[PDB]
RNA sequence: GAGACCGAUAGCGCACAAGUAGAGUGAUCGAAAGAUGAAAAGCACUUUGAAAAGAGGGUUAAAUAGCACGUGAAAUUGUUGA
RNA sequence: UGAGCCCGGGUCGAACGGCCUCUAGUGCAGAUCUUGGUGGUAGUAGCAAAUACUUCAAUGAGAACUUGAAGGACCGAAGUG
RNA sequence: AAACUUUCAACAACGGAUCUCUUGGUUCUGGCAUCGAUGAAGAACGCAGCGAAAUGCGAUAAGUAAUGUGAAUUGCAGAAUUCCGUGAAUCAUCGAAUCUUUGAACG
C-alpha cells in the first residue's frame, strides 16, 4: 500500500502522466526484460530498449519471431523488429508495432554508457542480497 | 388608443415591436384570457 | 556546416570574428543560390543559422566574463550585470542592515543569553 | 464612425470625439475595471495572454533566485 | 481606400494568411484531430 | 458551484407573446440567443436546491 | 534604397544606376535594381545568382 | 448492406447511389413505375419520360397535380414527367447492367426485382 | 493529495485551435461541438461512370466498424410480407 | 391483482447482478415547460417591373441564360460612358 | 383485383437516445510566499524545409549557451552516430544570453 504523501493513486493523473510523458521518461517506460542467459551474466533483470538490441517476441500474433530492433518509436510506445512486417494493399511492407513488454532481449547492444547502466543496477541488487542474506 | 395585437401569424413569438404598429401597443394570447377571467372573478367577488 | 560549442570556447576574439564573418558570408551566398533547387542545401542553411547563433552566444559570453572581472572590485555595476532577483527582493534591506542591532540590545544578549536547561520528571 | 482602433487594447472602442477608449480608457494610466461585471474582468485578466516574464518567475524561486554558473562547467 | 498605411497593409496581409486552408500533411500526424480550417 | 447557471444575462420576454414565460438569453448572433435560462427545467440552467 | 545599393556593391560586387522599391501586399519589399550599361544582368544572374 | 437480403449476390447484379440531389417524392414515384420490369423495357420507358412520350403516374405524392391522357395506360389521371429523376435512374440501371456484364449474366433476361428510394439528410 | 460528487442537454460558458466562431457603434453578449480499429492493416488491382461514386476483389476477429466511422431507441420514411 | 420480474430468439462487445442495511440531484403526458430531432399542410403558395429576343459554328459529358459572327432592339454626353 | 389510407412484422433509411468509456469539471485538505522603470499584466507583428489555428520563441526567432541522461526525431523529404562518445533528442533540468512595435510607457 502507498505510504509516502507525494505518491498518488489517482487513475486520472496516472493516465495523464503516461500519455503526456516526455521522451526521456518514455525511454524508461519502454523497457524490456533480459534473457535468462543475460540475467545470470549481468545480475540485471530489465533495461530500457534501444535501437541496436536483438529481441525475441514472446507475446502477440508473432509467436517466437526473432530479429534486431530497427526503430524505437517513442511517440506511440512501440518498437520495430526487423522482418516483422505486414504488407499494405499496394504490397509495400510496413513494420508492425511491438510493445517492449512483449519481447525479451537476447543480445544487448554494448557501449560504455550501457555498461555503466548494467553496473549500477547490479550494484543495488547485490547490496540488498547481502543485506537480506546477512 | 392602445393597439391590441394578437400574437398569431407573423406576430407569434416576437421579441419586440410588431411591424405594422405605430404607438403604444399591447400583445395578447389565449393564456392571458384565463388570467383576465381570474382577476375579474376575484374583484367581482370582493366587490 | 555545424560548429561545435566546445571548439569555440578555446578560440579567442579575433578568431571568433573571422568564423562569424565566414559563416555569414557563406549563408549570404547560399541563400541567394538556394531560391532555386531547394534540397540538401536547405538543412545546410539551417545548420549555418544555428552556427551563427552559437558563435554569437560565445562572443557575448566571453565579453561579459571580461566585464565582470573588470567590475569585480567596483562600487557600481551595469544593470545588465547586476543580479535580477525580483523588484521587491532588490528593495529589501541588506543582510548586514537587517541584522544590525542596537548596542544596548547587544549588551543584554552578551551577558544574558538563552541557556540550555531541562526539568526532571 | 463613432469608434476607432485603440492602441492599448486592440479593440475598435476608442471614441473619435472624446478620445477615450470605451473598454480600457487608454489615456488614463489605469485600466478600466468594474466589479459589477465579473465576465469582463476575466476576459482581460492575467493569464489570458502570453505571460512572457511572469511564467519564468516560479522556476527561479524554486532554486532560490541563485546567481552564478554550475561548478566545473565550460 | 487607395490611401492607406504600411502597418494596416501588414494587418490586411495577416488576415489573408489566416484564411489559408489546412495542409494535407497536418492531417496525417499521429494524434491529430484537425480536419477543416475554422 | 454557487455560480452554475447564474453567469448569464436573461430576461423574460413578457406575457403577450405566445411563448413560455421563462428568462431568455439576449443577444442575437449565437445559438444561445433567445434560449431559456435560470430554470431547473432548462438546459444549462441552475439545478433545483443546489447542493451546499 | 541607399542600404540596398551599398549591400549589392559590397557583397555581390554589383553596380546599380538606380533602385526602385515597392512593398508587396504580404508585407515583403521588392527592389528593382537597374544595372550599369557596362555590366550584363544575364551574365550576373547566371553566375552569382544561379538563375536562368 | 442493401435491404433485400434474401437475394444471393452471386446470381444478381446491384447498383447504389447516396445523397443524390434530386426530389425524393418525384424519384419515389418513378422508381415505383419501373418496379418489377425488365431492364430494357425500363430503359426505354425512362428515355421516353425525358422526351415526354410516356408519363410517370403519381400515386402517393400527387397533391394538386395536372391530368394527362398519357396516364390512361396506368389507370390514373395524374401523371407527370420527372426528367431529373429519370436521368438518375438511368445511370444506376446502366451501372447495374455493367456489373451484370462483368459477372457474366444475361442482360436480356434481367428484371428489376428490388428498387428502393430512401431519404437522405436534408440540405 | 483526496471524494458514498458530475459523467458530454450532466459537470465551470469552455473534457475539442472557448471567452473561440458569431452579434452589437459601444459598454457588453456569447454558443455548438468527445468515442473507427489492438494495429491504418484507411481497400492494391479489374470493371462501369465526365465525375461524384457503384460493382467485383481485398485488410480485419468484425466493413452487421469505410473516417457521414463504438453501441445505434423513438418520432418520421422506403421496399417486401399479411 | 398491479407497478413490475424472469426466460427464449436477433444485434453487440466489456463489464454487471441477486440478498440485507446505508445514502439521494431517485420514478412525468401535460407546466402557451427547456434542448434536439421529425411530420401533415405540399411537390402546394410561389419563383415580381425594368418592351426582346432569334440563326449558324466552337468549347464541353451536359449549353435558353459560355464564347465568335450575323440579325432585331436599347442607354442617347442631366448615359445603361 | 389493383391503386390509395391504416395496423403489424423483417430489412433499409432519418435522427442521435441508451449502455460503456474519460489527459475534463466540481468540492475538501495539506506544504509554501514568488509581478513591475534591470520595463510588468495586456495588445501587435514576425520566426519552421513543407503550417492556417493552438503552442513555443523574438531578426541568435517551433530557438542559443550550460548541466544531466544516454541513441533518437518521425506525417514526408534531407542530414546523423562511427556506438567504445563532450554526444542524437519536438528529451529533461536550468544558475548564462538574445529578447522587434506598443503598453505604468518615458525625446
Ligand atoms: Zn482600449
Amino acid at each position: 500500500m502507498k505510504v509516502r504523501p507525494t505518491v498518488s493513486s489517482s487513475r486520472r493523473k496516472a493516465r495523464k502522466a503516461h500519455f503526456s510523458a516526455p521522451s526521456s521518461v518514455r525511454r524508461v517506460i519502454m523497457s524490456a526484460p533480459l534473457s535468462k542467459e543475460l540475467r545470470e551474466k549481468y545480475n540485471v533483470r530489465s533495461i530500457p530498449i534501444r535501437k541496436g538490441d536483438e529481441v525475441q517476441i514472446v507475446r502477440g500474433a508473432h509467436k517466437d519471431k526473432e530479429g534486431k530492433v530497427t526503430s524505437v518509436y517513442r511517440l506511440k510506445y512501440v518498437i520495430h523488429v526487423e522482418r516483422v512486417t505486414r504488407e499494405k494493399a499496394t504490397g509495400q511492407t510496413v513494420p508492425i508495432g511491438i510493445h517492449p513488454s512483449n519481447v525479451v532481449i537476447t543480445k544487448l547492444h554494448l557501449d560504455k554508457d550501457r555498461e555503466n547502466i548494467l553496473a549500477r543496477i547490479k550494484a543495488g541488487r547485490e547490496q540488498v542480497a547481502k543485506a537480506k542474506g546477512k | 388608443q392602445v393597439k391590441v395585437v394578437k400574437a398569431t401569424g407573423a406576430n407569434r413569438g416576437i421579441k419586440g415591436r410588431p411591424k405594422g404598429v405605430k404607438g403604444r401597443y399591447k400583445m395578447v394570447d389565449g393564456r392571458m384570457k384565463k388570467e383576465m377571467r381570474a382577476l375579474k372573478r376575484l374583484a367581482k367577488k370582493k366587490r | 556546416g555545424k560548429v561545435k560549442a566546445g571548439q569555440l570556447w578555446s578560440k579567442n576574439k579575433e578568431e571568433l570574428t573571422k568564423i562569424l564573418g565566414e559563416l555569414k558570408t557563406e549563408l549570404s551566398q547560399l541563400r541567394i543560390q538556394k531560391i532555386s533547387s531547394s534540397g540538401a542545401k536547405l538543412n545546410k542553411i539551417h545548420d549555418l543559422r544555428k552556427s551563427i547563433a552559437r558563435v554569437l552566444t560565445v562572443i557575448n559570453a566571453k565579453q561579459r566574463a571580461q566585464l565582470r572581472l573588470f567590475y569585480k572590485n567596483k562600487k557600481y555595476l551595469p544593470l545588465d550585470l547586476r543580479p535580477k532577483l525580483t523588484r521587491a527582493l532588490r528593495r529589501r534591506l541588506s543582510k548586514e542592515d537587517a541584522s544590525r542591532v542596537l548596542e544596548k540590545t547587544k549588551k543584554r544578549l552578551t551577558h544574558f543569553p538563552q541557556r540550555k536547561y531541562a526539568v526532571k520528571a | 464612425k463613432t469608434h476607432g482602433l485603440c492602441r492599448r487594447c486592440g479593440r475598435r472602442s476608442l471614441h473619435n470625439q472624446k478620445k477615450v477608449c470605451a473598454s480600457c480608457g487608454y489615456p488614463a494610466a489605469k485600466t478600466r475595471k468594474y466589479n459589477w461585471s465579473e465576465k469582463a474582468k476575466r476576459r482581460k485578466v492575467t493569464g489570458t495572454g502570453r505571460m512572457r516574464y511572469l511564467s519564468t518567475v516560479p522556476r527561479r524561486f524554486k532554486n532560490g533566485f541563485r546567481t552564478g554558473v554550475p561548478k566545473g562547467a565550460r | 481606400p487607395s490611401h492607406k498605411t504600411f502597418r494596416i497593409k501588414q494587418k490586411l496581409a495577416k488576415a489573408q494568411k489566416q484564411n489559408r486552408p489546412i495542409p494535407q500533411w497536418i492531417r496525417l500526424r499521429t494524434g491529430n484531430t484537425i480536419r477543416y480550417n475554422a | 458551484s454557487e455560480k452554475a447557471g447564474h453567469q448569464t444575462s436573461a430576461e423574460s420576454w413578457g406575457t403577450g407573446r405566445a411563448v413560455a414565460r421563462i428568462p431568455r438569453v439576449s443577444g442575437g448572433g449565437t445559438h444561445r440567443a433567445g434560449q431559456g435560462a435560470f430554470g431547473n427545467m432548462c438546459r444549462s440552467g441552475r439545478m433545483f436546491a443546489p447542493t451546499k | 534604397k541607399a542600404q540596398i545599393k551599398q549591400a549589392l556593391k559590397k557583397l555581390y560586387d554589383i553596380d546599380t544606376v538606380k533602385i526602385n522599391t515597392l512593398i508587396r501586399p504580404d508585407g515583403t519589399k521588392k527592389a528593382f535594381a537597374r544595372l550599369t550599361p557596362d555590366v550584363d544582368a544575364l551574365d550576373i544572374a547566371a553566375t552569382k545568382l544561379g538563375l536562368v | 448492406r442493401y435491404a433485400a437480403t434474401e437475394i444471393a449476390p452471386t446470381k444478381s447484379a446491384r447498383a447504389r447511389g447516396s445523397y443524390l440531389r434530386v426530389s425524393f417524392k418525384n424519384t419515389r414515384e418513378t422508381a415505383q413505375a419501373i418496379n418489377g420490369w425488365k431492364l430494357q423495357r425500363a430503359l426505354t420507358f425512362l428515355q421516353n419520360v425525358i422526351d415526354k412520350k410516356e408519363a410517370v403516374p403519381m400515386r402517393r405524392y400527387a397533391g394538386s397535380t395536372g391530368r394527362t391522357a398519357q396516364g390512361k395506360q396506368w389507370g390514373v389521371s395524374r401523371a407527370r414527367w420527372p426528367v431529373k429523376s429519370a436521368q438518375f435512374l438511368i445511370g444506376l440501371l446502366k451501372n447495374a447492367e455493367a456489373n451484370a456484364d462483368a459477372k457474366g449474366l444475361d442482360t436480356g433476361n434481367l428484371i428489376i426485382k428490388h428498387i428502393q428510394v430512401n431519404q437522405a439528410p436534408k440540405q
